């Protein structure tokens, strides 16, 4: 109906008037669709929608650890495919380089695998891969890291013969990407208990920060603990196209709702901040 | 949370 520029000017309304609380961001595969990246769960569009072909017993266990074990193929089939080099950041990547610019990005807590907030600039101590990356492998048995090109190496190969095993154990290698079975890494917890408590520190101290969750349905934990243990003083606020989550079970007085694309939220709240000159710096860098 | 990656519980 009407626009979400009012929406999203109250946004750039409570950044104006609690501008000194850094902004966190949460993020799923909705801030990366535009860069070519399907998401995995919307009706009909989702990645898990169209992987009827590989007859699987079920979408995600080509992401789990227990069926990749059983049969590597699946996954090493779909990896082929989402594995990073050809796609480029969004808009809403380059927003959070402009909020790093501006010294007003706390986190970005992440369960992308893309590693475009890393290709967009931001820095890596301000980025948390909830769900890993492509960056390094791992024995799904004993644990043993190893580096990336040996996984890549089997991916460029048709057909495949023989899987990447340990040499320690004889156990499968993986990407260091989190499967359903696995723990995330330690430093998804360790950054969040510091950030928690920066969170209550700042409302114990007064300015409200702010946490802004973008792009994802909210349907896999431990992630989608985060929004429900944001403490209530904080302001949250969810652009995404469907009310998901803590945001939809336990809906609190001061959250703000937008049903808006991530790149188009981004540039209207740019817009309302004011901050184009500094935007266009990184557009065109 | 901590815990191994999961679906939500339904
Ligand atoms: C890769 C992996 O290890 O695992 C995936 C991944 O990290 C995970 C979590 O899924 P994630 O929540 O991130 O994915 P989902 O695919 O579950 O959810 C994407 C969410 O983004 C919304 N969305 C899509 N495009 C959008 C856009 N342009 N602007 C705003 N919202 C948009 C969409 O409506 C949905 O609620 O489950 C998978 O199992
Ligand atoms: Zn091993």
């Amino acid at each position: 109906t009407a626009s979400t520029e009012m929406s999203v000017r109250k946004i750039a309304a409570h950044m104006k008037s609690n501008p000194n609380a850094k902004v966190i961001f949460m993020v799923g595969a909705g801030i990366s669709t535009s860069c070519g990246i399907p998401d995995f769960r919307s009706p009909g569009t989702g990645l898990y929608h169209n992987l009827a072909r590989l007859k699987l017993p079920y979408p995600e266990a080509v992401f789990d650890v227990d069926f990749f074990q059983s049969d590597p193929l699946p996954f090493y089939t779909l990896a082929k495919e989402l594995y990073p080099g050809n796609f480029r950041p969004s808009k809403f990547h380059y927003l959070l380089k402009l909020f790093q610019d501006k010294d007003v990005l706390k986190r970005v807590y992440t369960q992308n695998i893309d590693t475009l907030e890393r290709q967009a600039g931001v820095k890596d101590d301000l980025i948390i891969e909830a769900h890993g990356s492509f960056a390094h492998c791992h024995c799904i048995g004993c644990g043993k890291v190893y580096p990336p090109q040996v996984f890549k190496s089997k991916l460029a190969e048709h057909p495949i013969k023989d899987f990447v095993k340990c040499d320690v154990c004889g156990e499968l290698v993986k990407p260091a990407i989190v499967f359903f079975g696995e723990d995330l890494p330690d430093s998804f917890s360790e950054t969040w208990l510091n950030d928690s408590e920066w969170l209550r520190e700042k409302i114990t101290t007064p300015q409200q920060p702010l946490v802004i969750v973008v792009g994802t349905s909210l349907a896999v934990y431990p992630f989608a603990s985060l929004p429900e243990e944001i403490p209530r003083k904080v302001k949250r606020v969810l652009c995404n196209l469907e009310t998901v989550g803590d945001f939809k079970a336990n809906k609190r007085p001061t959250d703000l709702i937008v049903h808006q694309y991530s790149d188009e939220f981004a540039e209207q709240l740019v817009e309302e901040l004011g901050w184009q000159e500094d935007f266009e710096k990184i557009l065109t860098a | 949370k901590g815990g191994a990656k999961r679906h939500r519980k339904i």
